[PDB]
């Protein structure tokens, strides 16, 4: 898992977000986009930005034109699925692009 | 005239606070079917001062 994308059509008729991880970096932009599916391959210019154990959680909202990001990592023991317990999402970035979301999808 | 400079005259509905939107889709208040052209009671969304 490397990335989202957010927006309505997603693709050519509306600006849409591209969130990417790529372990040296995260990169972030904000276009018409018609880009690629599948970030595996690795192995318009409205904003842009840069910066089983592994449970990765996040939170997305997007507010009077911010878009907030929370996250937490922890590790779990019981692989299995979502486990019972509590652990709070710290803030990450609140990104100013005023776009609007209906749809997203997530980047293998 | 220096027509560089646009307003958007229609919208299907109102910007949220500081909803940012370019797209120049055709905007019908008609029957028409458009499919991306000017028509009867169909327009092109963006006008200019001149
Ligand atoms: C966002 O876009 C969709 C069409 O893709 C539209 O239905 C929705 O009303 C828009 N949001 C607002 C606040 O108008």
């Amino acid at each position: 898992i490397r990335g989202w994308i957010f927006g309505t059509t997603l693709d050519s008729k509306t600006q849409s977000l591209l969130i990417v991880n790529n372990a040296t970096n995260v990169v972030i932009k904000v276009c018409e986009f018609q880009f690629c599916n599948d970030p595996f391959l690795g192995v318009n210019c409205t904003f842009e930005y840069v910066s089983f154990k592994n449970l990765r959680e996040f939170v997305f909202k997007n507010i009077d034109g911010y878009f907030k990001i929370y996250s937490k990592h922890t590790p779990i023991n019981l692989v299995r699925d979502l486990p019972q317990g509590f652990s709070a999402l710290e803030p990450l970035v609140d990104l100013p692009i005023g776009i609007n979301i209906t749809r997203f999808q997530t980047l293998l | 005239g220096n027509y560089n400079y646009l307003y958007r005259l229609f919208r299907k509905s109102n910007l949220k606070p500081f909803e940012r939107d370019i797209s120049t889709e055709i905007y019908q208040a008609g029957s028409t079917p458009c499919n991306g052209v000017k028509g009867f009671n169909c327009y092109f969304p963006l006008q200019s001062y001149g």
